[PDB]
């Protein structure tokens, strides 16, 4: 039997942005029992410097391997790794008010929407054709023969229903519900399912009439960030800020390549071949060098994609 | 960038209220145009920035994500039909079950058989 749930790991502060995964992988690949590397978001306050986690098989020791990398550099910066210890407090507490009839029902409404959004957004599975959304919606019902009669605090039914949604949200989509946060990189990180937040012990007092509504307004206001789409600017503001047209800037590539050496004698520096007019050089670049015309279109779209985003990376 | 106080102070000839607010709002965009063109060329070939915005790399990360996610689904769907959260509630009373269940999930995420899970018993 294997202990695959355990994996010891290194941690590296202040990795450069010019450093890629590929070259960190190759640095750690020739060690035995190497598994995977996981880099975090580059923070703008530290000049977009990343934070890395190199994960190893739990059999092979970490303290020697941390020493063997202790004064090593990559690209143009020195790593100085440290041993990443295991997670202490996994199953964490929140408010005990969350185990309530009205609150669990709303938690099920929210958890449904979260899955509805995330499934469609990730492109798993226009109604959602996920089984736990159909099969659970069949349940949460009263079923009585009232027609035949006419002629002649906890709710563990809803909690057991909620748990299937919450565990799906946590395990599949890495969304800690009760904390109201994702773990985006988590699948590459050392611990694949670390911290999970859980309902509290008791609510000591009588449960207040407005406090149940206040909790949901705080809770739902925190969940609304997690559903938000990438904020694209107005098609004016994108064009004003400087959206490059694809076909226009493709013409700029063709003409600037088509140079003139003399009278009815035109060269282009993408081959080294001279032609009798400006029309002959245009058909040469389109037909024979189809790779470059796409390469311009791609890097136009690359620059556009950046301008599209309103919430961009930039220096503070 | 220099603030609204400073730009108005460097124009003491054609001093109008209507013209001042227009030219500063034009200067704002004129500057922020420059910052984006600087920032694009600054972090052009870096993998983090490539991955978020470049069509070729954006396509790769989606395929990489879907494949890794579909494998995480299979784990949940295995834990359902195996019933690792058959008698399990997200409560502090049932905390030891959650930690054992998560470890059983991670082993399945890596791709270990039911024999591998025996160490948790």
């Amino acid at each position: 039997p294997r202990p695959l749930h355990k994996t010891c790991s290194l941690f590296m502060r202040n990795i450069a942005p010019n450093i890629s995964r590929a070259e960190i992988i190759s640095l750690c690949k020739r060690y035995p029992g190497f598994m995977r590397v996981a880099l975090s978001e580059p923070q703008p306050e530290r000049r977009f410097f990343r934070r890395g986690w190199v994960t190893f098989d739990r059999s092979v020791n970490i303290k020697e391997i941390c020493w063997n990398l202790q004064n090593i550099r990559l690209r143009e910066c020195e790593l100085s790794p440290g041993v990443n210890r295991d997670l202490t407090r996994r199953v964490r507490n929140i408010n005990g008010i969350t185990q309530h009839k009205q609150i669990v029902r709303n938690d099920i409404k929210l958890a449904a929407k979260l899955i509805h959004t995330l499934d469609d957004r990730t492109q798993l599975w226009l109604p959602s054709q996920n089984p736990i959304l159909k099969n659970i919606t069949d349940y949460l019902i009263e079923e009585v023969s009232a027609e035949e009669e006419e002629l002649l605090e906890r709710d563990e039914k809803l909690i057991k229903v909620l748990d299937k949604l919450l565990l799906y949200l946590r395990i599949v989509h890495s969304l800690d519900y009760y904390n109201t946060c994702e773990y985006p990189n988590e699948d590459e990180m050392p611990n694949r399912c670390g911290i999970i937040h859980v309902r509290g012990p008791m609510p000591p007092n009588r449960i207040s009439h407005g406090e149940v509504l206040e909790w949901q307004k705080t809770f739902e206001e925190k969940l609304t960030p997690l559903l938000s789409v990438r904020e694209s600017l107005s098609e004016e503001e994108a064009q004003k800020m400087g959206r490059k047209d694809p076909e226009q800037e493709v013409e700029k590539f063709v003409t600037s390549n088509t140079q003139e050496l003399g009278k009815d004698k035109w060269l282009c520096p993408l081959s080294g071949k001279k032609f009798k007019g400006p029309e002959f050089v245009r058909k040469h670049i389109f037909n024979k060098h189809a790779e470059k015309i796409e390469e311009v279109k791609k890097e136009v779209a690359f620059f556009n994609n950046f301008l599209t985003d309103a919430k961009r990376p930039a220096l503070p | 960038m220099k603030t609204f106080k400073e730009f108005l102070l460097s124009l003491d000839d054609s001093v109008d209220e209507t013209e001042a607010v227009k030219r500063y709002n034009d200067y704002k965009l004129d500057f922020r145009r420059q910052q984006m063109q600087d920032f694009f060329l600054a972090h052009k070939d870096e993998e983090w920035f490539r991955s978020k915005y470049h069509p070729d790399e954006v396509g790769k990360r989606r395929q990489e994500a879907r494949g890794a996610l579909q494998n995480r689904l299979r784990v949940f769907l295995s834990l359902m039909e195996t019933g690792w959260f058959d008698n399990l509630l997200l409560d502090i009373d049932k905390a030891d079950a959650i930690v054992k269940m998560l470890d059983a999930a991670v082993i399945k995420m890596e791709g270990g058989t039911e024999n591998d899970l025996r160490i948790l018993e």
